[PDB]
């Protein structure tokens, strides 16, 4: 299918929102649980959040508690994450991807730069 | 949760012998949790390894290696061309994912 | 439930249970067997039934079936290929969720197992020729491995609970059949009658003849069966071959 | 005083070893195997219990009698309780034992032992032979008669 494509993504403030969506068409979506990864300019990746499709369920780790929130929504295929008031240190570049589905892990998204600026 | 280090951080190793990598662990993570992407440099990374054991599409049959408990271990059979590119390891088994420390491989002429 | 790698197993006898409740659930997601169809399933009598009770992952639920190789079909449970029952399989999301790893399963072992083979043991499994006892060291291996079961886990990783059912074809006296069909009755009329393997032709009527606590049909003379009495009331009829001329 | 009777082939818990027991409130039978126990005791015997394969409860002077019989693997005791009695320390008259129990064990049986409460009865045998019955108004056998035994008979 189209491979997960991503809300584009540009530069914002150190203080502001913005929301990535991973709206995509081609598989089910009410038994396929999705998942967040973003990688910081050469740096380890680090995965930042799932939603669980089957019961829309929330759980990510606790580097940031609080401020990481996924809505899904399988009416229009569309997967819309935010984080509550970015940092300057929280450029990177993110994918949208397939986790704790079927054991055939694959179909990384396309990735989209999530970058901050001060300028 | 349990944090996934490399023992080499870089393989400047030239073309055509055949070499290990390792992928080590606090603890046991499970006997077939793990698997192993290939981000190419400015694209999306890709599994050919996984449940430790087996092999996803387009594998070749070249790249293998076994392993269990706190370390695993992935082998090679001849360098190439194709071979420069990045190997990240990875976990599933407890609530927190991640993945592993990395290594740039490169061939030396 | 119990472990793969240590199967619960249990044995039913001397018992009449109908298995048309089973597949005509909605529960069971898989309901597999070729030996026999669902709806011969009580028609058919048969003895010493076993069932075979675990817990494993979704993803490997094709593993248990007659002829497959695999971890789990080959360290922690056999299935010879002629097999003669049925598989039950059907999601335990929540009810093995958490995540939960208190569940354990047989990785190493020296080769296959024979059919039915209960695989217990605890052992330090070697991948090289030095032997290392008491501690797990260098090529040496911990014969176990856990699961997983995270709550929010996909499809092929959530816990599936399985049941097998096995079984011999009547080689002993009969000790499980299937539930009998009944239905009403009638007087004064020419009917064809099966009172419980006793097959005949005539009217039905009602009788005053008296029988020990302890027969089940009387006769006079010729092997001519007169008098029979009702299961279900064990109350005494008369038999009478209908008119002809 | 009298108890029950263990049954066999070998007497120990190799093979399938049948047991009934009377608990003067309810008869148990069971087939489970039971190593050899040459002097049961009892007061209020058992040493194996491997392959219980099998269970089952249920409930002059007296002369009980009894016979068992065994074919393709069907066990069947036929009991009787109140007797005539004619003249003690010999049974004269006549009686009707009714079937009280089949049991399908399949259990293969060749030798067995009586229980006894430590702290008299007959045995006899059978063959196949040819009789005749006659039967009375009510269904009851009231005569029988042999027809291998003399000229008149
Ligand atoms: C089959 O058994 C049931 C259970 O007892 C019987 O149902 C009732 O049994 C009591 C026993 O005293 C009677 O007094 C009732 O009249 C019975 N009710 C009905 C509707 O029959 C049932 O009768 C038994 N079957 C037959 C054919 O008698
Ligand atoms: C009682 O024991 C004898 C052996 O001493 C049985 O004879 C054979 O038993 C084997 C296994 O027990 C069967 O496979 C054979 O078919 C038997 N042979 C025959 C000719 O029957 C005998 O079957 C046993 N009886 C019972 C009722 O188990
Ligand atoms: C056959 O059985 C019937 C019914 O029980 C018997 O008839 C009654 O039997 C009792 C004793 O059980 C007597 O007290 C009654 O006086 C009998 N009544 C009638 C009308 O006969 C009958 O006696 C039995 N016949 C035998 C045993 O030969
Ligand atoms: C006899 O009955 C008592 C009371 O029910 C029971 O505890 C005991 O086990 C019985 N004896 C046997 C041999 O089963
Ligand atoms: C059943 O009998 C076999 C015969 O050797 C024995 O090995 C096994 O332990 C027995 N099982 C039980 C539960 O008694």
């Amino acid at each position: 299918e189209v491979q997960l494509e991503e809300s584009g993504g540009g530069l914002v403030k150190p203080g502001g929102s913005l929301k990535l969506s991973c709206a995509a068409s081609g598989f089910t979506f009410s038994s396929y649980t999705m998942s967040w990864v973003r990688q910081s300019p050469e740096k380890r990746l680090e995965w930042v959040a799932e939603i669980s499709s089957g019961g829309t369920y929330t759980n990510y780790p606790d580097t940031a508690t609080g401020r990481f929130t996924i809505s899904r929504d399988n009416a229009k295929n569309t997967l819309y994450l935010e984080m509550s008031s970015l940092r300057s240190e929280d450029t990177a570049m993110y994918y949208c991807a397939n986790f704790g589905n079927y054991e055939e892990i694959a179909y990384w998204g396309q990735g989209t730069l999530v970058t901050v600026s001060a300028a | 949760q349990i944090v996934l280090t490399q023992s080499p951080a870089i393989m400047s190793v030239s073309l055509g012998e055949r070499v290990t990598m390792t992928c080590t662990a606090s603890s046991s993570v499970s006997s077939s949790y793990l698997h192993w992407y290939q981000q190419k440099p400015g694209s999306s990374p890709k599994l050919w390894i996984y449940s430790t054991s087996n092999l996803a599409s387009g594998v070749p049959a070249r790249f293998s290696g076994s392993g269990s408990g706190t370390s695993y271990s992935l082998t090679i059979s001849s360098m190439e061309a194709e071979d420069a590119a990045t190997y990240y390891c990875h976990q599933y088994h407890r609530s927190p994912y991640t993945f592993g420390g990395g290594t740039k491989l490169e061939i030396k002429r | 439930f119990a472990s793969v790698y240590a199967w619960n197993r249990k044995r039913i006898s001397n018992c009449v249970a109908d298995y048309s409740v089973l597949y005509n659930s909605a529960s069971f997601s898989t309901f597999k067997c070729y030996g026999v169809s669902p709806t011969k399933l009580n028609d058919l009598c048969f003895t010493n039934v076993y069932a075979d009770s675990f817990v494993i992952r979704g993803d490997e639920v094709r593993q248990i079936a007659p002829g497959q190789t695999g971890k789990i079909a080959d360290y922690n449970y056999k299935l010879p290929d002629d097999f003669t029952g049925c598989v039950i399989a059907w999601n335990s999301n929540n009810l093995d969720s958490k995540g939960n790893y208190n569940y354990l399963y047989r990785l190493f072992r020296k080769s296959n197992l024979k059919p039915f083979e209960r695989d217990i043991s605890t052992e330090i499994y070697q991948a090289g020729s030095t032997p290392c006892n008491g501690v797990e060291g260098f090529n040496c291996y911990f014969p176990l491995q856990s699961y997983g079961f995270q709550p929010t886990n996909g499809v092929g990783y959530q816990p599936y609970r399985v049941v097998v059912l096995s079984f011999e074809l009547l080689h002993a006296p009969a000790t499980v059949c299937g539930p009998k069909k009944s239905t009403n009755l009638v007087k004064n009329k020419c009917v064809n009658f099966n009172f419980n393997g006793l097959t005949g032709t005539g009217v039905l009527t009602e009788s005053n003849k008296k029988f020990l606590p302890f027969q089940q049909f009387g006769r006079d003379i010729a092997d001519t069966t007169d008098a029979v009495r009702d299961p279900q009331t064990l109350e005494i009829l008369d038999i009478t071959p209908c008119s002809f001329g | 005083i009298i108890r029950g009777w263990i049954f066999g082939t070998t007497l120990d818990s190799k093979t399938q070893s049948l047991l009934i027991v009377n608990n003067a409130t309810n008869v148990v039978i069971k087939v489970c195997e039971f190593q050899f126990c040459n002097d049961p005791f009892l007061g209020v015997v058992y040493s194996s219990a491997n392959n219980c394969t099998f269970e089952y409860v249920s409930q002059f002077k007296n002369l009980r009698e009894f016979v068992f019989k065994n074919i393709d693997g069907y066990f069947k005791i036929y009991s009787k309780h109140t007797p005539i009695n004619l003249v003690r320390d010999l049974p004269q008259g006549f009686s009707a034992l009714e079937p009280l129990v089949d049991l399908p064990i399949g259990i293969n049986i060749t030798r067995f032992q009586t229980l006894l409460a430590l702290h008299a009865y007959y045995v006899g045998y059978l063959q196949p032979r040819t009789f005749l019955l006659k039967y009375n108004e009510n269904g009851t056998i009231t005569d029988a008669v042999d027809c291998a035994l003399d000229p008149l008979s």
